[PDB]
């Protein structure tokens, strides 16, 4: 089965050497962290 | 990343202010003139006016 810390933000798990494997998988899988988004955006007004 | 974020629009909203040089000109051009000419009349024994 599954854990993890979010003091360290750090999966934990309990399980196979196949889940070693399976789950070092995922251990890499969702590591991804998505590039900016410029969700907020200064505009510089011209004129009005 | 909201840290990210507002020192994104903290660095935009901190530019430099151009600075304008506002002269005004005032111009203000009076002009006059006038002729007031007559002639006038009078006899103060019976008075009698123009």
């Amino acid at each position: 089965k599954f854990v993890a810390d979010e003091r360290t933000n750090s999966i934990l798990i309990s399980g196979d050497p196949k889940v070693r494997e399976r789950l070092k998988r995922l251990i890499k899988q969702l590591d991804v962290e998505m590039a900016a988004k410029g969700n907020n955006r200064v505009v510089y007004l011209k004129y009005a | 990343d909201i840290m990210n974020a507002m020192l994104e629009v903290i660095g935009q909203l901190d530019i430099r202010r151009a600075q304008v040089l506002i002269e005004a000109l005032i111009v203000e051009m009076a002009e006059g003139d006038g002729i007031n000419l007559g002639v006038q009349w009078g006899s103060l024994e019976s008075g009698s006016v123009i």
